[PDB]
RNA sequence: GUACGUGAAAUUGCUGAAAGGGAAGCAUUGGAAAUCAG
RNA sequence: ACCAUCUAGUAGCUGGUUC
RNA sequence: GCAGAUCUUGGUGGAAGUAGCAUUCAAAUGAGAACUUUGAAGACUGAAGUGGGGAAAGGUUCCAUGUGAACAGCAGUUGGACAUGGGUUCCAAGGUGAACAGCCUCUAGUUGAUAGAACAAUGUAGAUAAGGGAAGUCGGCAAAAUGCCACUGUCCCUAUCUACUAUCUAGCGAAACCACAGCCUGGGGAACGGGCCAGGCAAAAUCAGCGGG
RNA sequence: UGGACCCACUAAUAGGGACUACUGAUGAAG
RNA sequence: AUGUGGAACGGGGUAUUGUAAGCAGCUGCUGAGAUUAAGCCUUUGUUCCCAAGAUUUG
RNA sequence: AAAACUUUCAGCAACGGAUCUCUUGGCUCUCGCAUCGAUGAAGAACGCAGCGAAAUGCGAUACGUAAUGUGAAUUG
């Protein structure tokens, strides 16, 4: 994968390729849900699916409508792409299952790494998606040294 | 929890200025929305006969006030919504035994 | 889906698709029958009801 | 790993670092941080 | 009207022409 | 031996997530239902039909079963799509009425066109307007008055009301164009400019209008 | 200034030049 | 986040319209009846709801 | 005077298919030979395999039969 983590010590992995979702919306959802606790991310995705929270649009923010639900992230522009969230929800189900398989502690899991890459254009622009969940945790010169020696004797 | 309360609705204030072609749909929308705000539940179930008296007078003509009965029946907790007919629809909310 | 069953029932009863009515609690029984004789047997048993002509 | 030898650039994403008050890029001189070399 | 050959045409010019 | 030829072929960008694209309830199926199906209502087409058939043309699209895609510019469990087998111009109800007119129906058929939320600036379409009745405009342009006189929001002077676009949301999603960029004043022989000079100055990210440049 | 050089009103109806900005709306931050 | 709390109805007031069916002999019950907040006022009326969840905060 | 945003740098992953290596191919040159058809040519169509859709092979004897040679396969 992309990052030096995914060591089997305290990690679990999941990925998706050629997922039929827009690249830019998937990127914005990935950026937002990065670093959150795993169970915390789930309800947040449930909130976005049910319009009780919105994912900020930061890089691909062209023409987004301003909403009051983008206030928690400090931005003025927010949107609720539900297709990409459903793709992310399924991916997190699989990553959660892989965590079960390896045998971690699921209560303290965090989204350590998530990255969306462009896929062979087929037109739509598919997106490769990958998720990592894991756990948290001179010298002394002759004159300088001689002065150090004299001051050492001075204190005593 | 399981309770049956007979309610009455003032649709005319709720349908004031609503587009004629959308008078009937928004009505049904409002009843279910009303149901949540009084039953504290999110999902409901509407008697198909109830919709019959909703559409008796067409799509744009809905009676100003209607009498309804809400029952918090246990799910398979849903709210079955039934039409209640009285000579005059102007009485206070009652708790049907 | 009971489009095939509805078409067979309409042909058997010689009535239009509007005149054909089915019991809401007999979907499995109606879908199981696929033969004309089975449709006639279901009609005789009362599974399918032909709606009479209304008004003029 | 059949989207299969090698896998470049344009181009995109993530991490790390740094800079930014109506541009930037470049050159000379040094400072700072990193990193070498005798 | 189109097609293929003659054709790599008439070029007195336009543009480009590599450490 | 390449930086150029509005070079050739292939690949990739910004523009840009931008421009843009009459049903309701309940039940069943199904991972998944606003689009599948069933029951009910709303309706719509309406015997010169969105009915029942044929000719020309098509060729298996017919039928049942099955469904990861692809296709049905949303969706899809459904499909003239995919797979597997199987299979050989004619007719013209009732009422109104002169009428095969229009309108409502009768028998039959459709609920399909991305959808949701609101209603603000603009625009399109449509109405009413006190008092004056061509003063607007080169002008009876367009409506109004019927199917010199008279009428009229053309105007004085606009106001209000309705639908749609419009905006926002879920989905789908371009292209032109592109050396690099984008505050202003004066000066730079010219052409004075967006870069130079001298100043004024200068604090992220954006949303909607006006298009001045 | 209002009407076809005119004919009135009027205090008077003088003579001339010519992506960014603009208008509103949010907004992170010492 | 439990109170002259909030909501849903209902009553009263104010309004718009112009006297509802039926009965009795055009008349009387009938300034009736209907609508009344959707950008009207008020409520000892009846009922319910709330003594929450998530996030960001030196 | 943070974060986001933009830009630059490096690591990693995408995207793309350059580079390198190869090769039952092409191109060029030389040499040799003379052989279509009414006894139905060249070409076309339809068929023929156990399962082939592909290319060749073949003609109802149909991816061939007879004869000779080799000697023990065919192949997903």
């Amino acid at each position: 994968y992309s990052a030096s983590p995914a060591l089997e010590t305290k990690c679990a992995k999941a990925r998706g390729a050629y997922l039929r979702t827009h690249f830019k919306n998937s990127r914005e959802v990935a950026f937002t849900i990065n670093g959150m606790s795993l169970k915390k991310a789930f309800i947040f995705l449930d909130n976005v699916k049910e319009h009780k929270q919105a994912v900020p649009f930061r890089r691909f923010n062209g023409g987004v409508g301003r909403t009051a639900q983008g206030k928690e992230f400090g931005v003025t522009q927010a949107r609720w792409p539900v297709k990409s969230v459903k793709f992310f929800y399924d991916l997190l189900k699989n990553a959660e299952a892989n965590a079960e398989a390896k045998g971690l502690d699921m209560d303290k899991l965090i989204i350590k790494h998530v990255q969306v890459n462009a896929a062979p254009k087929q037109l739509s622009s598919p997106s490769h998606i990958e998720i990592i969940v894991a756990e948290e945790e001179s010298r002394v010169s002759l004159k300088q040294g001689a002065k150090a020696r004299n001051l050492a004797a001075r204190k005593a | 929890q399981v309770v049956t309360r007979d309610y009455t609705i003032h649709m005319h204030k709720r349908l004031y200025g609503v587009s004629f072609k959308k008078r009937a749909p928004r009505a049904i929308k409002e009843i279910v929305a009303f149901a949540q705000k009084h039953m504290q539940t999110k999902e409901v179930r509407v008697d198909p006969s109830l919709n019959k008296e909703v559409w008796k007078r067409g799509i744009r003509n809905v009676p100003h006030r209607l009498r309804l009965r809400l029952s918090r029946k246990r799910s398979d907790l849903y709210t079955y919504v039934q039409a209640v007919d009285v000579a005059n629809p102007k009485m206070e909310t009652t708790v049907v035994e | 889906n009971l489009r095939t069953q509805k078409r067979l029932a309409a042909s058997v009863l010689k009535c239009g698709k509007r005149k054909v009515w089915m019991d809401p609690n007999e979907i499995s029984e109606i879908s199981n029958a696929n033969s004309r004789q089975n449709v006639r047997k279901l009609i005789k048993d009362g599974l399918v009801i032909r709606k009479p002509n209304l008004m003029h």
